[PDB]
């Protein structure tokens, strides 16, 4: 079998393979994730380069892990449905032997583990992809968000985003996200969502998806017109 | 290309030396070891604000009377982790007694040099194994990608490291006490560290034989933070 | 220019690694000759023994392969055993599995394509050797089969190998155009060989003593090589007349 | 040992090229003219047997080959490439269909699989392409007569009549003005000889061609009587003097 | 160029350059010879001494297979002896199937197919030995020498190593001088001398000399070293000749 | 050894693109054109065979339009011996399929599992990926009518319209600029055969130079039928919509 | 285990299961539930071997719960059938077979019917208006031969499943504990708490 | 150069410069010395720590109750050597009841390290061994060098400095070989000869190491003040 | 048909004093109603003041106190020279027996 090491470590104790791996990740489209005080909420870009696209069938950026667990991404949309489906498999294993569902962390634990297994296993290459994993543990109502990346290493997060220009959007939710009072209700972290989104995305059309998580498995995806009403109500408070 | 296995004309293996500059690259983590217990300090180093830093796990239990932390590419420690886990367990199914620190470092160290055309690659980590056993006492040991260990009385690794070493070869002496030993940790963590320790950027650990390994709460060490302040403004 | 390395294709269809094999055939300056009586085949080979420390009876490139079958060799010992033990394999496997003696054609088929296997995977290089295999076939009468480190192969009415090849070949292309059949019209082997060693004086233009030669003989049912005594009485009535 | 060459040896380059597919054709070009013609009632294919030296028995070198009692072979190229192939495709007309529907597969289900050979070594670890293109002939009860190419890539084709090889592009030209779909197989033997003529240099006659064909059903060549619904291959090699005389009427 | 950076490529000469570099190792090593007598084989080897602290009579070099077959190497000293412990698996396996002991010409195809085989791939390396070998048989002595390249034949005598040119010159002395031939008590008393005399090529340090045989009528037909008188014996005699 | 020799197939560059993903897409961009519409009342699949022969037996030929099974086909751009490959593999994911559940696969099921495939080739293995482009034509009871498209890096995507090949830029303006919502058969027929027409590199489209196919719920009642298109068929459709 | 019954109705499946479990001697249980929920309009009732009738049902289970969140979408009762056929199939033919016979209850939401499917341990896989396993056919099919009509409401449906579960009690020499029943519709899976 | 990559290439002289290069991680390790007598064999070993806080790596390593052995170079290679060392003295014991012979130790040693110098993929090993035991023929010490070369001595040093320990006891010679029965003197002249490899630095408490192998004596090795007597 | 296992006799005997510890055993060795051996041990000290006896089918005694004696050994080793306790040697013999749950060491162990 093939076996050659791909990821290895250079003179200056960098492992390329890996580095180039996170450049994929900020050629993808950009991801967010705010987490309020009863909810999580996911947004997600959709370059406009494309149309005459049957919306209906496309894959859509978020995935649900579990009912209670979704996960987002940015990079390599092939390289995603490889981790989204053995987060799947993962999931329906842990119900099946612990007999109880998935932590957020758990998942998030696993999905990494299976990242970094790729940054040094001969004959192989890293999954170009980022991941923000969100929602809520088994019979808890604390809001949970994640991230991974391609070496590996995961952590927790009030607010992240990843993907292109999400340096831009990490400016934004830095200065108007306070830890001491988070979005308090759905209402106000979908506007702070769709907000540090339009610092980035271009037209506030089909370009803009938002996904709203909230306690024991209530996952929904906003609609276009849904949408289509904060952005309009967004620039009427900015002609001001 | 070239091996991945391969001599240098000096004779020091080139993935092993490259690893090394790695683990410079990580955030600090300070051990050291006293006649009352052994104190674990890592600095948490959260790339942004809105990262909830309590997530940040360096410090990690190994067994009731093995504690661990680390520094570099952490995410290659997770396997390591999961097989000191195993080994410390699995001796004690094996044996019915606690594992030596020493047996437990060996074992974790036994993994480093599996790599070839096994693993792609070297792990891109540090070790800091404290513990305590009956046999030698409280120990501290230092596990390295090339598979070698010392044992410290005390130790610094990651980017801090030789200004760190430099100032526990002033500081320790055979009599210290376990808070001594604490407010030393984070004397030096403060010293070494960019941004200013406080109880959320920083996190103490310390393995005793009555209470065994702990993880200390942010209210904990911030009231030996302060403890700390007071006492350097006391001369 | 990797592709001169491993057996892949030049960017003008070629494989390097072959053609150097063909080369290195001719690393022993060994010239070999092969022809078919009406009863038999004949194979000569030059014998050349240059260190006086050298045990000259353990010094040869002609192979016992089977009871019907012979093989002489063209290129460096090392390369020649290694196609000798496969051979002798080979042939021992066919009878076992078949039921009957394994033909010349065959085995000459069956080397061909254990070489063209070396020509297409990389990890394996080709045998610098050039192997002509010699029989009296029960179905096909007296027959010369060539392969080389191609993987190709032919029958021959007669043939020629090594660095003077050319000169032999031309010298027994003579000769047929002159007779006009496929075969030299002789009862006896030994007047075959005769045939042999003599046309190989011809046109290399060099006298021969009982040590400069190797000679098999391929007969019904047996192939056996001639000793430096049997050489010599030949050698005396090429001389007498 | 073991074979450690576990990777691709045949790679994209940023053109979008695969070189050594393009190399392996390169090798087909070199190689010697050969060409078929289907006929209403036949195929036909024939090459010229280039013989290395006068002393080698061109007889023994068959370069078109029976692969099943109704298809044929022929190719151009490098050689043992196309004798080990032969032989696969032979196997494998046995193994992936005669042991599973009794019967020997249709001329495009067998190209198939030869074709699916030629592809694997142009992907698979540590080989290189072969440097061949065949043309096969056949014939079966539900398709009729029928001509493809194989190229080294593995991709094939269908023809009325082709040609592959040193003189193709001269070839196929010839064959365009001659062809029609009311042709007796005689006519396109004809064809065949008049098209083959013009790449051959040396001598031309029954021992320095090698012609086949794909025809009527041969009872004489079975073997055996007394099963009715048996009647015998419908491949047929022309021997020296059935050439010959067809090259009086030339 | 670059043909020479793997084994197995063929060079535009048709050429094996990494063969071609492990002969280069066997003449970097020690002098080792053999001679074959009226019913067997002896077999010579020089030691160097390095340093005094160097045990005498402790660090031998030649290796015997099976029973009645003596094995001496230049070059690579580890990988005559793994070249020794495949000849040691051969010759058993050899035993087992077919009863008799393994032929000395069978068991030189046997050394010698598995050095030509480190020849036909780039994951492995050529032998860095020459291999001076043999013994008796149901057909009587036989002497094989073997080089990296696979390569092998039968030799009345043979040398190999840093004084090997020397070591053949005298070789070629006593072939041309006892066409009738040599007696094994006669063939240990040269190959003496002649390690002696090939000693001039390494002759900045000190050396022990180690010789073996195995003689019909002298062993038995078995495979045995020579020690104290018999060995003092043809040291003296090499003593004398050189002076 | 052997590394001196490995290309190493499945790297990233600096950039983070993959370098035989992007030399594979680069191969296609010369295949034949092929085009997909999706109508209400049925899907549309045409394509250009490249520059052909009059000695070619067109009525026996086949290297565009493949059949899966009788619910889905595909169009193919790219090396015809690689598509044929991952065609067997799909036609046997939709048995395997069909014998688990006794049900026909769902169209987006197949297209992802090929899709994975592809995928695999281009993360570990050290090969080079297959150099094919498909668009993937097909009916299902949960979604309807479907166009997808999948590529060497092994991503997937869902079409009203889309066309793979040579000239995709131009022929996707083009579709772009035709098509509407509730469109028909008949009416994708004739975009298809226009826009071929338009984006060819050939002197004229006719028939031999074809391949086309549909698939209509025209089959009698509550059932959906594929149609190979015969070359007598494709001339005929040529006269009918006023291209020849 | 013992006694498992199914019935099809107008526009529901009911599925009757024993509750005992009996370990040789003694009665360890009296309140089992041999049943799993495959999805949110299927469920599978079982019997046999021990250990390996819930180590397949769960199996199952897990199965069909990582096709609905893969798919987004809920598997045909037809479908889910087959899939559970295939595994006892495969099962028969192994080193050691899961010795389990399973009743599928399911509402199928497409076509508005419900249907029950009767599979044993060999893989034989029937459609029927009623079924049964083990020796609960014997006692009960004369009675729902007789009674059954396809446009049975629910409550008939219980009324008859009542009527077969007395005369198990009456001429079955094992003490069952009597059984817990469940229904399937197009509104889901709902346990009847007082039978 | 060109022929450095790996240990499957010889250089234009025939070199092997991969084996070459795991030689010289031999030189950069710390001072180790072995002599013997005819009743005892003994093992001094310069220990060498990281810094003031850290302990001092440990140098020799026991292998059975007659055998074992002293590093000079990557240790964990010689963990792995001698773990196969303990295992092979063990197959000895428990198979054939029979003490593994110290030279046929050396010859398994050889050929473990053999194939790492001939094969793709793999390295040489980065570390020597000095081997001393005690067996039916009496006391002996050996010298492993990692290109698979193990040669019988009387004494020897290797590593940093090796070579004035090595000349000290090539002049011993005719001394210590004769101190028969006196454990204590044969251990005298090994810590005077690892004392001709010492600069800047002298033998402590907690630097030196030494072991003992004999007549009635097994394999034991002293550190910490059970070595003070001797300094 | 092949019958591994066989039985050697014997009898032994432990007692746990309140600072000391006796393990006795009869040397005599029998098969069916022969004499092999009127002194044959049985009872081993194993190292680490610890003595073993494993009563049954000697081959299959002989086999676990061979590889017990090997694990203190390996203990040593593995563990810098630590000293087996007694609790400890009692739990790694039941993973040399259950190692072997399905072709059982057919005998009585006491230590
Ligand atoms: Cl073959």
């Amino acid at each position: 079998g093939y076996d050659r090491a791909l990821s290895i470590f250079s003179p200056d104790g960098h492992i390329f393979q890996v580095e180039y791996a996170l450049e994929a990740v900020k050629r993808g489209t950009c991801a967010v994730g705010v987490k309020g005080k009863n909810c999580v909420v996911l947004g997600c870009e959709r370059r406009s380069t494309l149309k005459l696209q049957d919306t209906r069938i496309t894959p859509s950026k978020v995935s649900k892990i579990d009912s209670h667990v979704v996960l987002s991404f940015s990079g390599l949309n092939a390289d995603s449905r490889i981790l989204i489906e053995k987060a799947r498999v993962e999931a329906q294993s842990h119900r099946l032997t612990l007999e109880d569902p998935v932590t957020v962390e758990y998942l998030t634990r696993y999905v990494a583990g299976v990242q970094q297994r790729y940054t040094q296993s001969g004959g192989v290459r890293p999954f170009g992809v980022s991941t923000l994993i969100a929602g809520f543990d088994p019979r808890d109502d604390e809001p949970k968000l994640y991230q991974t990346e391609p070496s590996g290493i995961y952590s927790s997060w009030s607010a992240q985003t990843i993907g292109r220009n999400s340096k831009t959007v990490r400016e934004f939710l830095e200065k108007n996200y306070d830890r001491k009072e988070p979005p308090a209700t759905v209402e106000e972290c979908v506007k702070l969502t769709v907000r540090s989104l339009l610092e980035v995305v271009q037209t506030g059309a089909k370009n803009i998806e938002i996904t709203v998580v909230k306690p024991d498995s209530d996952i929904v995806a906003l609609s276009s017109e849904e949408i289509n009403q904060y952005v309009t109500q967004i620039e009427q408070e900015k002609q001001e | 290309d070239r091996g991945v296995s391969t001599f240098s004309p000096e004779g020091r293996l080139f993935q092993v030396e490259y690893s090394l500059e790695a683990i410079k690259l990580g955030s600090t983590a300070i051990g050291i070891a006293t006649k009352e217990g052994v104190v674990l300090g890592v600095e948490k180093r959260a790339t942004s604000p809105l990262l909830e830093s309590d997530s940040i796990e360096k410090i990690v239990e190994i067994d009731r009377h093995i504690g661990c932390a680390m520094s570099g590419l952490t995410a290659d420690a997770r396997s390591m982790i999961e097989h000191a886990r195993t080994a410390a367990v699995t001796h004690n199914l094996y044996y019915d007694e606690d594992i030596n620190v020493e047996s437990l470092t060996q074992s974790v160290c036994d993994l480093a040099l599996r790599f070839g055309e096994l693993m792609s690659r070297p792990f891109g980590v540090a070790l800091l194994i404290a513990g305590h056993d009956a046999d030698d006492g409280y120990q501290l040991f230092h596990a390295e990608p090339s598979g070698t260990f010392y044992r410290y009385n005390a130790k610094a690794i990651g980017s801090g490291s030789e200004g760190a070493q430099a100032e526990l070869l002033n500081e320790w002496h055979s009599s210290l006490t376990l808070k001594e030993a604490e407010l030393l940790v984070l004397k030096i963590l403060k010293q070494v560290m960019e941004e200013k320790l406080d109880e959320n950027n920083a996190q103490l650990s310390c393995i005793t034989k009555q209470d065994g390994f702990k993880i200390y709460d942010n209210e904990k060490t911030a009231e030996l933070i302060k403890e700390l302040k007071e006492k350097e403004a006391a001369e | 220019g990797y592709d001169r390395h491993i057996t892949i294709f030049s960017p003008e269809g070629r494989l390097y690694q072959v053609e150097y094999a063909f080369k290195a055939t001719n690393q022993t300056n060994i010239n070999s000759l092969a022809v078919r009586g009406k009863d038999c085949t004949v194979v000569i080979s030059q014998k050349k023994v240059p260190d006086k420390l050298l045990d000259p009876t353990t010094v040869s490139y002609i192979f016992c392969i089977s009871r019907t079958i012979g093989m002489v060799v063209n290129g460096p010992i090392p390369d020649a055993r290694n196609a000798a033990l496969r051979a002798k394999a080979e042939a021992a496997e066919f009878r076992y599995k078949y039921g009957y003696d394994m033909p010349c054609d065959v085995l000459a088929k069956r080397m061909a394509n254990l070489s063209q296997i070396y020509t297409q995977r990389a990890y394996m290089r080709p045998l610098g050797v050039i192997l002509t295999f010699v029989s009296v076939d029960e179905e096909l009468g007296p027959s010369i089969y060539k392969t080389d480190p191609a993987g190709y192969y032919v029958g021959y009415k007669a043939t020629a190998t090594g660095p003077k090849q050319q000169e032999i070949t031309t010298n027994l292309e003579n000769h047929f155009k002159k007779s006009k059949i496929d075969h030299i019209n002789e009862e006896s082997w030994e007047k075959v060989v005769e045939f042999a060693i003599t046309h190989m004086i011809d046109a290399l233009g060099t006298e021969f003593s009982k040590n400069d030669l190797e000679v098999g003989v391929a007969t019904k049912d047996k192939f056996f090589t001639l000793s430096a005594e049997n050489i010599e009485e030949r050698l005396v009535a090429i001389a007498e007349q | 040992m073991t074979d450690r060459y576990s990777f691709s040896l045949t790679t994209f380059s940023p053109s979008g090229k695969l070189g050594q597919i393009d190399y392996a054709l390169t090798a087909v070009k070199q190689g010697v003219t050969s060409l078929g013609i289907k006929a209403t009632n036949g195929v036909v294919i024939a090459t010229e047997k280039k013989s290395s030296s006068p002393l080698a028995m061109s007889e023994t070198l068959s370069k078109v080959s029976l692969l099943t009692p109704d298809i044929g072979a022929v190719y151009s190229g490098m050689g043992p490439d196309y004798r080990v192939l032969v032989d696969k495709s032979r196997k494998v007309a046995h193994t992936s269909y005669k042991r599973i529907y009794g019967e020997y597969p249709p001329t495009k289900l067998l190209v198939s699989e030869v074709a699916k050979i030629m592809q694997e070594a142009t992907q698979s670890g540590g080989v290189r392409p072969f440097g061949v293109s065949l043309l096969i002939a056949g014939h079966d009860e539900f398709n009729g007569f029928s001509l493809y190419q194989v190229d080294p890539s593995g991709s094939y084709f269908p023809w009325k009549a082709t040609a592959i090889g040193k003189g193709s592009v001269a070839a196929k030209t010839f064959l365009e003005k001659r062809w029609n779909d009311e042709l007796e197989l005689e006519d396109a033997i004809h064809i065949a000889l008049l098209t083959l003529k013009e790449s051959v240099e040396g001598e031309f006659n029954g021992d320095t061609i090698e012609l086949a064909i794909i025809g009527d059903e041969n009872p004489d060549l079975l073997g055996y009587t007394g099963i009715p619904t048996d009647k015998g291959p419908r491949f047929r090699k022309l021997t020296s003097q059935e050439i010959n005389d067809r090259l009086e009427a030339l | 160029t670059g043909y020479d950076l793997s084994n197995s490529v063929f060079s535009p000469d048709g050429r094996n350059f990494q063969v071609e570099y492990a002969v280069k190792a066997v003449e970097n090593g020690t002098t080792s010879i053999g001679i074959k007598c009226n019913d067997g084989v002896v077999f010579a080897v020089e030691k160097l001494i390095t340093s005094k602290l160097l045990v005498p009579q402790k660090n031998v070099k030649i290796q015997v297979v099976d029973r009645h077959i003596g094995c001496v190497y230049s070059g690579l000293i580890p990988d005559g002896r793994h070249l020794v412990n495949r000849g040691r698996e051969e010759a058993a396996s050899f035993k087992k199937l077919y009863k008799t002991p393994i032929p000395i010409p069978a068991f030189a195809d046997r050394l010698g197919q598995y050095v030509q085989a480190h020849t036909l791939y780039n994951s492995v390396r050529p032998f860095g030995v020459s291999t001076i070998f043999g013994g008796v048989d149901k057909n009587g002595a036989h002497l094989y020498m073997l080089e990296p390249s696979g390569s092998y034949w039968g030799y009345k005598g043979a040398a190999t190593g840093k004084g090997r040119q020397s070591a053949k010159a005298e070789l070629e002395k006593l072939v041309d001088h006892h066409p009738e031939g040599l007696s094994a008590r006669e063939a240990v008393k040269q190959a003496a001398k002649i390690i002696y005399l090939a000693h001039e090529d390494n002759k900045e340090k000190d050396f022990e000399l180690e010789i073996s045989w195995c003689s019909l009528s002298e062993t038995n037909g078995l495979h045995k070293f020579v020690k104290g008188d018999l060995l003092q014996e043809a040291i003296d005699f090499a003593q004398k000749e050189i002076n | 050894g052997s590394r001196r020799y490995d290309s190493r197939t499945t790297i990233f560059s600096p950039e983070g693109r993959l370098y035989q993903v992007e030399y594979a897409l680069e191969s296609i961009s010369h295949a034949g054109t092929a085009i997909g519409i999706m109508a209400s009342d049925g899907i549309v699949l045409a394509a250009e065979r490249k520059v052909t022969s009059t000695l070619l037996e067109q009525d026996t030929s086949t290297e565009k339009l493949y059949k899966l099974n009788d619910k889905i086909a595909v169009a193919v751009a790219g090396l015809t011996a690689d598509a044929e490959i991952l065609i067997n593999t799909a036609r046997i994911h939709a048995q395997n399929y069909l014998k688990t559940y006794n049900e026909d696969i769902p169209v987006e099921i197949l297209v992802r599992r090929l899709s994975d495939i592809k995928q695999g080739y281009t993360q570990h293995g050290g090969l080079r990926p297959f150099g094919v482009s498909f668009i993937y034509a097909g009916y299902d009871d949960r979604y309807g009518y479907q166009l997808y498209t999948s590529n060497p890096s092994g991503n997937y995507t869902g079409w009203k319209a889309i066309s793979v090949g040579a000239n995709t830029s131009a022929a996707q303006t083009l579709l772009q600029m035709d098509y509407k919502d509730d469109m028909k058969v008949d009416d994708a027929i004739e975009l298809a055969l226009k826009t071929l027409s338009k984006t060819t590199d050939s002197s004229a489209l006719t028939y031999d130079r074809l391949e086309f196919a549909t698939i209509r719920k025209g089959a009698n009642d509550g059932e959906v039928y594929q149609k190979i298109f015969k070359p007598q068929e494709i001339k005929d459709i040529l006269v009918k919509t006023g291209i020849t | 285990m013992d006694i498992i019954l199914g019935i099809r109705v107008q526009d529901s499946v009911i599925l009757a299961s024993s509750k005992a479990v009996t370990r040789g001697i003694s009665v360890l249980k009296d309140s089992d539930d041999k049943t799993r929920q495959l999805s949110p309009h299927t469920l599978m009732s079982f019997a046999g071997e021990a250990g390996d009738t819930v180590q397949f049902a769960e199996y199952i289970q897990a199965n069909i719960q990582l096709y609905s969140i893969r798919e987004d979408y809920e598997l045909s009762p037809q479908a889910v059938s087959s899939f559970v056929r295939q595994e006892l199939a495969k099962s028969i033919r192994s080193r050691r077979p899961y010795q389990v016979n399973v009743l599928i209850g399911g509402y199928d939401k497409k076509k508005n019917k419900p249907e029950l499917y009767q599979i044993d341990y060999l893989g034989t896989k029937v459609e029927l208006p009623y079924g049964a396993h083990g020796y609960s056919g014997f006692y009960t099919f004369s009675l729902l031969d007789h009674h059954y009509r396809p446009d049975m409401t629910t409550e008939e449906g219980l009324d008859l499943l009542k009527l077969c579960v007395q005369e198990l009690e009456k001429r079955m020499p094992m003490d069952f504990k009597g059984v817990i029943v469940k229904i399937v519709d197009k509104d889901g899976i709902r346990q009847v708490d007082d039978f | 150069n060109n022929y450095d990559g790996d240990t499957v290439t010889f250089s234009p002289t025939g070199r092997l410069f991969q084996v070459e290069y795991a030689l010289e991680a031999i030189k950069q390790g710390s001072v180790t010395v072995g002599l013997r007598s005819n009743t005892h064999a003994v093992l001094v070993a310069l220990k060498r720590n990281a810094d003031e806080l850290s302990s001092y790596q440990k140098k020799i390593i026991k292998c059975d109750e007659h055998m074992g052995l002293s590093l000079a170079g990557l240790a964990p290679d010689a963990r792995v050597l001698s773990n196969y060392l303990r295992q092979q003295c063990n197959y000895s014991s428990l198979v054939f009841n029979r003490k593994l012979a110290v030279e046929r130790a050396g010859h398994l040693l050889c050929d473990k390290a053999q194939k790492n110098t001939q094969s793709y993929g793999g390295r040489p090993y980065g570390v020597g061994l000095l081997i001393i035991g005690y067996d039916k023929s009496g006391a002996h010490l050996l010298e492993f060098q990692p290109s698979g070369n193990v040669t019988e001595l009387y004494g020897t040093a290797i590593g940093a400095r090796s070579q004035g320990a090595k000349t000290y006891l090539e002049r011993t010679l005719d001394t210590f070989i004769k101190i028969d029965g006196n454990p204590d003197e044969l251990i005298k002249a090994g810590v005077e000869a690892i004392s001709q490899s010492l600069r800047d630095e002298s033998l402590t408490v907690d630097n030196l190491s030494i072991a003992i192998v004999g007549k009635d004596t097994p394999f034991t090795i002293y550190d910490g003040e059970a070595v003070a007597k001797y300094i | 048909q092949f019958n591994p296992y066989g039985d050697n006799g014997g009898t032994i005997l432990g007692i746990a004093g309140e600072d000391f510890a006796v393990l006795a055993g009869d040397t005599r060795n029998i098969t069916d109603y022969s004499i092999n051996s009127r002194y044959e041990p049985k009872v081993f000290d194993c190292g680490d003041n610890i003595v073993m006896s494993a009563n049954g089918f000697a081959a299959d005694g002989d086999a676990l106190v061979k590889r017990f004696k090997n694990s203190v050994k390996w203990y040593h080793f593995d563990h810098n020279d630590k000293k087996l306790s007694i609790n400890s040697a009692a739990r790694n013999i039941q993973h040399l027996l259950y190692g072997k749950r399905f072709f059982p060491y057919y005998v009585h162990t006491i230590i």
